[PDB]
RNA sequence: GCCCGUACCGCAAACCGACACAGGUAGUCAAGAUGAGAAUUCUAAGGUGAGCGAGCGAACUCUCGUUAAGGAACUCGGCA
RNA sequence: AAGUGAGAAUGCCGGUGUGAGUAGCGAAAGACGGGUGAGAAUCCCGUCCACCGAUUGACUAAGGUUUCCAGAGGAAGGCU
RNA sequence: UGACCGAUAGUGAACCAGUACCGUGAGGGAAAGGUGAAAAGCACCCCGGAAGGGGAGUGAAAUAGAACCUGAAACCGUGU
RNA sequence: UUAAGUUAUUAAGGGCGCACGGUGGAUGCCUUGGCACUAGAAGCCAAUGAAGGACGUUACUAACGACGAUAUGCUUUGGG
């Protein structure tokens, strides 16, 4: 049995997220949230909250143990992006690019 | 630097207009077309 | 000062080898059930 | 030595720092702030012990002439609580002794917190 | 004892410059010390702390200060 | 019976790349204490320090056309 | 009525069209259709300040949940 | 055990094949909107104030249409 949490549509681009998603993968529940804690990105408070999420589903829906729990998979997907505009100089202007992300993280128990 | 098109009320009102475009035969065409087209803003 | 040729997806990820994050020491609390930093101290980690 | 702004700046706000550590007990600014704010507030704890009127008016050339403590309900002028409480209460071989306690890192940028009180 | 304007910005984050743009925009009033002065350096009032920070003190670029002995030998030219 | 077959016209329109976590983030000097909150270098009060100083002061006119006051915010918005 | 078009086609306009926007002015001139048969548009419980999830429930279908028929490439990821 | 000689293990990362995701809106199907004609009405409006507008009128809403201080309408025929 395992269990899942998706944050869907978060703003921040997804490859300053995915930089943060290669330190708790394959690891336990327990050391997982405290690297975590210790990590200074701004993508780490934002992470703890799902991974905290996903472990009180299987407490409720599941009733399994949390000492023995460990993270299975952990990505993060692209989303929809915003266009905006700055202006330049001798009146040509560029582009600006709003990125989303779609951080997914599943909970197992070391079986299927 | 100073630009162009120095904002001034009674000026835009003296140089075009209704009162203005409805004085001659060459202006008063240009409130036929714009009226023919559809536009919702005539002078 | 541009570009002569693109770059392939093959070149791209091989520049993104070492572009990575370090693990923080994590200095267990003696007792007191919470993390306190390497040389600091936390509310919770009473260590 | 170390630096941040200009040298006139730099001068001015380590003498803010100083006397805001000799009205308040235990503050919480930057590292390297409070690792150069530790040998301007000893050298004035050791011109306390004398007692002196010479290293009175030497210890006017660095303390503010201001910031009237409101939590004594009277008149004191730092200086006065310096030469009369602060001087009276060390008796040590590192004259106005203090320690300094790291923790976590700031939100806004990555500035690592840490505390110096008076000790 | 009729009719119209009266808010708010206005030497500027609200006007003209595509932008919260080191630019442009007619008039009136304007205190002390040093001085002939609306010049020059401080200041009373009034207005603000200006829209990313923290460490470090490499090469190189830009603004600024000083220099032994010589004094245009520099250079298209005492250019700066 | 035909608007019948797409790889090239510095072809027209839309979507997504590479350069790259690179260039940049455009006027004054800030420092600490208390408060508010899920979250504070950035918001509110207080004390000290500094800048403009014939002006980044005060008031008429042109021009713009609710940006003005109070209470509540989900983002978008504001070069963090 | 049609060996006419079927949303880059057909009128510039199937919807917020001579409208957003651009120019002192004459003038120039877009993008944008589709949940289900019927809102029966997720009652309730759990994590979070909220956004959004995981169960449950409505339905023939919830990978039909308003980024709402079908969902192709470029491009971005995880396991092997 | 020595001395000589022949071959390994590792995967920081990359390559190919397969399985499952996300972004994007091509393709298929559909139609409130158009295009070309045919038969027949028709081919004007206005000092009895026109075409087109400005400001208004709902019980509640901004457009859009209708309406005019008798203002989302009146009196008179019917059909229904």
């Amino acid at each position: 049995m395992e269990a899942k949490a998706v944050a869907r549509t978060i703003r921040i681009a997804p490859r300053k997220v995915r930089l943060v998603l290669d330190l708790i993968r394959g690891k336990n529940a327990a050391e997982a949230i405290a690297i975590l804690k210790l990590t200074n990105k701004a993508s780490s408070p934002v992470i703890e909250k799902v991974l905290m999420s996903a472990l009180a589903n299987a407490e409720h829906n599941y009733d399994m143990n949390t000492d023995e729990l460990v993270v299975k998979e952990a990505y993060a997907n692209e989303g929809p992006t915003l266009k905006r505009f700055r202006p330049r100089a001798q009146g040509r202007a560029s582009a600006i690019n709003k990125r989303t992300s779609h951080i997914t993280i599943v909970v197992s128990d070391g079986k299927e | 630097v100073k630009r162009t098109y120095q904002p001034n009320k009674r000026k835009h009102s003296k140089v075009h207009g209704f009162r203005k475009r409805m004085s001659t035969k060459n202006g008063r065409k240009v409130l036929a077309r714009r009226r023919r087209k559809g536009r919702k803003v005539l002078s | 000062a541009v570009p002569k040729r693109r770059t392939s997806k093959t070149r791209k990820n091989k520049r993104r080898t070492h572009f990575k994050i370090s693990v923080p020491g994590m200095t267990e609390c003696p007792n007191c059930g919470e993390y306190k930093l390497s040389h600091r101290v936390c509310k919770n980690c009473g260590s | 030595r170390k630096l941040g702004r200009t040298s006139d700046q730099r001068k001015a706000m380590l003498r803010d720092l100083a006397t805001s550590l000799i009205i308040s007990e235990r503050i919480e600014t930057t590292e390297a702030r409070a690792k150069e704010v530790r040998s301007v507030v000893e050298k004035l704890i050791t011109l306390g012990k004398k007692g002196d009127l010479a290293s009175r008016r030497n210890a006017a050339k660095t303390l503010r002439n201001v910031e009237i403590l409101n939590e004594d309900e009277t008149t004191q002028t730092a200086l006065q609580k310096l030469f009369g409480e602060i001087a009276e209460r060390y008796t040590e071989r590192q004259g106005g002794y203090t320690r300094i306690l790291k923790q976590g890192p700031r939100r806004g940028d990555g500035a690592e917190s840490v505390i110096i009180e008076l000790v």
